[PDB]
RNA sequence: GGGGCAACCACACACCGAAGCUGCGGGUGUCACGUAAGUGACGCGGUAGAGGAGCGUUCUGUAAGCCUGUGAAGGUG
RNA sequence: GGGGAGUGAAAUAGACCUGAAACCGUAUGCGUACAAGCAGUGGGAGCCUACUUGUUAGGUGACUGCGUACCUUUUGUAU
């Protein structure tokens, strides 16, 4: 029973070349560099989950650091200013509360100021 | 009208009317959903904050449906060694509505 | 619209590239006149064929020679002849002899 | 010298663009009606409205 | 999902800053410091927000202990045996004002985006500028 | 490492900082449970290499079946 | 060599069933002429065409953070 392979290769040559398209020049065409790039390109994706929260976290807390000076404080003193008191809000709903909720934010700020810290 | 509830592990910004999806929750479709876990209540500009649950105020969400959105890729390969392992992944979400911001 | 094809003629693509792009979106009265002028010899063929596709506009559809604007020139590429050529100390190479496929596109717009 | 890496399509496409061309000398007969190359004798044999041969 | 700032939306300033006396580097750290946008609440990093500056004396400014006389400039013509030096005392008087745009131009990102945050720097070795149609305000005397 | 002046010793608090730990949601090996998964009950980087469990291709049985000119195999979205 | 016209169930079955990939073109959209590198990935402005008209989807990707291909030999290779 001889088997003649010619069928099945390609169905698996046209699943690389789909995740493949959108790339630069014969990186998006041609099989024996467009399956490097599938690899490469799904180590970055693995990485750079990780980097996203770390990427986040510290745009958190350079716009917090801005908005608590406007207000007489640094972003450490801040901090140790609500943890003084219990008041546990994420950096992610305060520099909500710096851009857009402006008041309320200056409202939390002088409560820290009266935890004295 | 802004409340921040706790759902999961973490923290949201709701303004009532709210197609919001949160991690999948054990609960049926088409049930209401009270959160006793709020933080802060606004109205208009009268603002009160919690020490750490502020009192009496209950946010009211019943569920719109269920799915499970995305299709991510992992790929653990490692160069020269001769190793390479795939795996897929997707995520479980709980789509909720809120009818409710109580003071 | 009508057509016309030259599909099989000796000159290579690339060289009848050049005389393609000169006409493309003109109208056929001077690019008839850029054509009996040219001295390169895609030029000679190429006249040959956009008259081809003007008399088959007076004839069979209708339309007059006036209001007949060049549309669509392009320029294929057809079999190739394969045929060797002997270099020094033993060693013989191998020559190409290439051809194309024409087509001028009238159109009454 | 040989090359080391192949030329891609962009850099094969760039260097070929400083080739195009130009034919522009043409001229109407003021006399017959009949185009020619400026300073050229047309077709017919006229330059300047004069038959020459 | 978070706040970003947009290119069309952005609100820019004009603030004046008199060197006087200032010490260079410690009057540079400030001024960079508001040409990127650090003292807004609506900071992006891969957008320009920030406020336009204008330094009116760039000859006034002072450095500390022996370095008037030291503090070379080194740079680079492109031919062999090229190098070239300047020390600060004797830079001042010949060009005022290409010593405080050095110190603030090392202090930025190498980026497109450095070089649009250097252009909203404006240095003046005089004591008036030719900006009285925007109406700068002073900071930080 | 560069701009530049954020240098050294004693000392105090605060913050920052990993795929570490915790939270929430899924999965799986093992051993018990609460019937060894009805359910529990505790772990998971990996080359040479040893052990466990699967997908697909061609031909034969089931196949004088079943599907198809209202449209097969293929090719392409 | 074509453009018709006729035969045929069908001439993009025309001297030849199907007719893929590399390679070469022609149209339409969006980005690129002061900006330095395994050419991707995370965030992301704008524009376009569709749908109820915008997360209803698709296509481009200015700007910006991290990022020195694959195999084989080896105490180690971006080498």
């Amino acid at each position: 029973a001889r088997v003649k392979r010619g069928v099945i290769a390609r169905r698996r040559h046209k699943k690389i070349l789909k995740l493949a398209k959108g790339y630069y020049g014969a990186r998006s065409r041609v099989f024996r560099v467009a399956k490097q790039a599938v690899i490469k390109a799904g180590q970055y994706a693995y990485r750079d989950r990780r980097q996203r929260k770390r990427q986040f976290r510290a745009l958190w807390i350079a716009r917090i650091n801005a908005g608590a000076r406007q207000n007489g404080l640094s972003y450490s003193r801040l901090i140790a200013g609500l943890k003084k008191a219990a008041i546990e809000i994420d950096r992610k709903v305060l520099a909500d509360l710096a851009v857009n909720e402006k008041a309320a934010f200056t409202a939390i700020v002088e409560k820290a100021k009266a935890s004295l810290a | 009208m802004y409340a921040v509830i706790v759902t999961g592990g973490k923290q949201h910004k709701v303004t009532e009317g709210e197609f919001l999806k949160v991690e999948k929750l054990d609960v049926a479709t088409g049930e209401a959903i009270d959160f006793d876990r709020v933080l802060l209540v606004a109205n208009g500009e009268d603002v009160k904050i919690g020490l750490p649950v502020v009192e009496g105020a209950k946010v009211t969400a019943e569920v719109v449906s269920h799915g499970r959105h995305d299709k991510v890729r992992i790929i653990k390969f490692r160069r020269r060694k001769h190793h390479m392992k795939r795996q897929g992944h997707r995520q479980w979400f709980t789509e909720i509505k809120i009818t409710g911001i109580q003071a | 619209e009508v057509a016309a094809k030259l599909s099989g003629a000796r000159i290579s693509a690339q060289k009848a590239r050049l005389v393609a792009d000169q006409i493309r979106g003109k109208k056929v009265g001077e690019a008839l006149n850029l054509l009996a002028f040219s001295s390169k010899k895609a030029a000679e063929i190429m006249k040959k064929v956009l008259e081809s596709a003007v008399a088959n506009a007076e004839h069979n559809e209708g339309a007059d020679v006036d209001d007949l604007k060049v549309s669509t020139v392009f320029v294929n590429e057809g079999r190739s002849l394969k045929r060797i050529m002997p270099r020094a100390k033993g060693r013989a190479d191998r020559i190409v002899k290439r051809s194309c496929h024409i087509t001028v596109k009238v159109a009454d717009k | 010298a040989v090359q080391q890496n192949k030329k891609s399509r962009s850099a094969r496409d760039m260097r070929r663009s400083h080739d195009a061309l130009e034919s522009n000398a043409l001229s109407v007969e003021k006399s017959t009606g009949e185009v020619h190359l400026r300073h050229h004798v047309s077709p017919d044999g006229f330059y300047r409205g004069r038959k020459v041969v | 999902k978070t706040y970003t700032a947009k290119p069309e939306t952005v609100q820019r300033d004009w603030f004046v800053v008199d060197a006087a006396g200032q010490t260079l580097g410690r009057l540079a750290t400030e001024i960079a410091r508001r040409l990127r946008g650090k003292h807004k609440p609506e900071y992006t990093p891969h957008v320009d927000t920030g406020d336009y500056i204008v330094v009116i004396n760039a000859e006034q400014v002072r450095v500390t202990g022996a370095k008037t006389t030291d503090k070379m400039y080194y740079h680079h013509s492109g031919f062999p045996g090229g190098i070239k030096s300047i020390n600060f005392e004797k830079l001042i008087a010949k060009a005022p004002e290409r010593v405080i745009e050095t110190a603030v131009k090392g202090m930025l990102p190498k980026n497109p985006l450095g070089r649009d945050m250097y252009r909203k720097l404006k240095v003046y070795k005089g004591a008036s500028h030719p900006h009285t149609a925007q109406q700068p305000q002073e900071l930080k005397i």
